[PDB]
C-alpha cells in the first residue's frame, strides 16, 4: 500500500488534519494505511475510521440515487444512463468492499473489549446494507443475510455487555432498525427495534452526566425520528 | 443537533419516496 | 486519454448527469475528454467545463485554506501539517495546470467569436489566479504577470466587441477586480474596476430583456457586495 | 441567488481576515 512508508502517529495525525478539511477521501487513505500497519486502534481511531469511510460512501450513495432515479425515469436515452450509474455503483462496491476487507484483516478477529467488537460489527453490517441498497435478485439475498448476521452478533453483544444508553449500542440498534425497514422488508420489526430501544434508553439516562446523557439522547432523537417518519 | 436530525431525515425519506 | 473511446456526445451527456450529482471530478474528467475531441465547444459545453473545474479547484482552495490556516498557527508540530498541505497544494497545481492546458491546446487558438475567446481568456487569468495563490516569490512574479495579461486581453476584447451588461464580460470584471485585490497588491484599482463596471451595466439594463436583465442584475449585486466587503 | 451571494462573501471575506 502507498501509505505503507509512513508512520502511523503521522497517519492519524493527517487523518484528523483530512477531517478538518472535508477530505473524506484522504481521510480513509490515510485511515486504511493505519489500519494496515496491523495494530489495534483506540476508540478515537475506530471513530476516524468510521466518519470517514461513511462520509466516502455517503457521498457515493447519494450520487448514485440521484442517477437511479434518471434512469428509471429513462425518449430512448442511449446507454449513458445505465452506463455512469453502473460506474458510480461499480466505485461504491470497491469502497465497502475495501471497508468490508479492512474488518475482515484484521479488525474484528481481534477486537475482543466490546466497544470495539461491538463498533466493528455494526460497521460490517453498515458495509454489507450499502451492498445491499445497489444488488439485485440472488446476490442481494446472500448479501442481506451477511448484513443481517453481523448486526446481530453486534446486538447479541451489546446487549450483554453495555448499557442500554451506550452510545455505540444505541447507533447499532438505530442502524440494524434502518436495515429492517429499508433491506428486509420488515417495517414492523423496524419499529418494534427503534420504539425498544428508546424505552429501554430513557429508563437508563438517570445513570448518566451531562456529557454521556446529551450523547445518548441525541441517537434517541434519531430513533424517535425514524419512527415518526415510519408511523 | 438540529442538523444531523435533518440530514437524517432527509436519507430516511428518500427511501419511503422512491417507494 | 481514458475517454478516448467515448463518443463526444456521450461525454457531453455524462458530463450533465455527473453536474446533476455533485460528481465534479468525473463531470471534469468527461469534459476534458470532450475538449480532447478537438471540436470547438458550444456555449453551454463552454460552461459545462468551467462549471466542473471550478468546482473541483474550489474544493481543493477551500482545503488549501484549511490547512495552511492551521500550518500557520504551529508546540512542534512535525512535518506532517506541511506534507499534507503540500498534498493538496500540488493537487491543486495539477489540476490548473490541466485545465491551462486545454485551454491551450487548443481553445483559445481557435476561439475566433467574443463570447468564446474572452471566455476562455478569462478561465486562463482564473487558473493562473489559483495558482497565484499557493506561490511564493519570483515563481509568484510570474503567475501573476500571466493573470494579468490573460485577463487584460479578455477585457479589451469584451470592451470592444460586448455590451458593457453581457453577463461574460460582467464575470470578466468581476474575477480581474478581485485579482487586483487578492493577487495584485492593487485595491484601488480593484474598486475602480469594480464600481465603473457596476455604473456602465446599469446604464445599459434598460436595453435588457427578464430573463437577461436577471442574469446580469446578479453579477451586478456580487459587484456591489464586493465593493461593501473592500470599502 | 442570496446563497450564491452568500458563497461569494465568504470565500472573499476570507482574504480579508487572512490579512
Ligand atoms: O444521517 C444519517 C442518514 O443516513 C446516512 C447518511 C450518510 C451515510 C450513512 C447513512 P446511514 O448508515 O444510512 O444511516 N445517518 C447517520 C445518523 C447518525 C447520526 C449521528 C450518530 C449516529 C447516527
Ligand atoms: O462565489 C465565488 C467565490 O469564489 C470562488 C469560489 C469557488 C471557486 C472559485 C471562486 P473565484 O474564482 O475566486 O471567484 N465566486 C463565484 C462568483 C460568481 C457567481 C455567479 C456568477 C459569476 C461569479
Ligand atoms: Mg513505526
Ligand atoms: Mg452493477
Ligand atoms: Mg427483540
Ligand atoms: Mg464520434
Ligand atoms: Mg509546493
Ligand atoms: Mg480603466
Amino acid at each position: 500500500g502507498a501509505m505503507g512508508s509512513m508512520e502511523r502517529a503521522s497517519l492519524i495525525q493527517k487523518a484528523k488534519l483530512a477531517e478538518q478539511a472535508e477530505r473524506y477521501e484522504d481521510m480513509a487513505a490515510f485511515m486504511k494505511g493505519a489500519v494496515e500497519k496491523g495494530e489495534e486502534l483506540s476508540c478515537e481511531e475506530r471513530n476516524l475510521l468510521s466518519v470517514a469511510y461513511k462520509n466516502v460512501v455517503g457521498g457515493q450513495r447519494a450520487a448514485w440515487r440521484v442517477l437511479s432515479s434518471i434512469e428509471q425515469k429513462s425518449e430512448e436515452k442511449g446507454p449513458e444512463v445505465r452506463e455512469y450509474r453502473e460506474k458510480v455503483e461499480t466505485e461504491l462496491q470497491g469502497v465497502c468492499d475495501t471497508v468490508l476487507g479492512l474488518l475482515d484483516s484484521h479488525l474484528i478477529k481481534e477486537a475482543g473489549d466490546a466497544e470495539s467488537r461491538v463498533f466493528y460489527l455494526k460497521m460490517k453490517g453498515d458495509y454489507y446494507r450499502y451492498l445491499a441498497e445497489v444488488a439485485t435478485g440472488d446476490d442481494k439475498k446472500r448479501i442481506i443475510d451477511s448484513a443481517r448476521s453481523a448486526y446481530q452478533e453486534a446486538m447479541d453483544i451489546s446487549k450483554k455487555e453495555m448499557p442500554p444508553t451506550n452510545p455505540i449500542r444505541l447507533g447499532l440498534a438505530l442502524n440494524f432498525s434502518v436495515f429492517h425497514y429499508e433491506i428486509a422488508n420488515s417495517p414492523e420489526e423496524a419499529i418494534s427495534l427503534a420504539k425498544t430501544t428508546f424505552d429501554e434508553a430513557m429508563a437508563d439516562l438517570h445513570t448518566l452526566s451531562e456529557d454521556s446523557y446529551k450523547d445518548s439522547t441525541l441517537i434517541m432523537q434519531l430513533l424517535r425520528d425514524n419512527l415518526t417518519l415510519w408511523t | 443537533r438540529d442538523k444531523i436530525r435533518l440530514n437524517n431525515a432527509i436519507w430516511r425519506a428518500w427511501y419511503i419516496q422512491y417507494v
